């Protein structure tokens, strides 16, 4: 579920994990990264 | 085994769903319908409870 804020910008991402698994430090930078570069500034 | 006390039916059915996926017999308990399953299985049925 992502929410943008579009009007400074800002984005708030609520991903419910596969029961059973969890990403790392360095792989919740993905969808940080994927939706911060997918909206400008 | 009282592994767990009063839990809601909800999470019951949930196991019960768990349990036919993995073999551990699905049962209920007294009036409330919460799974028992056997002595050795406990641990890993709260593993995968867990999960």
């Amino acid at each position: 579920r992502v929410h943008l804020a579009m009007p400074s910008p800002s984005a708030s991402v609520t991903v419910t994990l596969e029961p059973g698994r969890a990403l790392d430090e360095g792989q919740i930078s993905a969808v940080v990264h994927l939706v911060s570069s997918a909206v400008a500034g | 085994r009282t592994l767990f006390s009063n839990l809601s039916d909800q999470d019951g059915g949930a196991i019960v769903a768990q349990l036919t996926q993995m073999n551990i017999p699905y049962r209920f308990a007294n009036g409330s319908g919460a799974i028992e399953v056997p002595a050795d299985k406990v641990h890993e049925l709260r593993l995968r409870l867990a999960q």
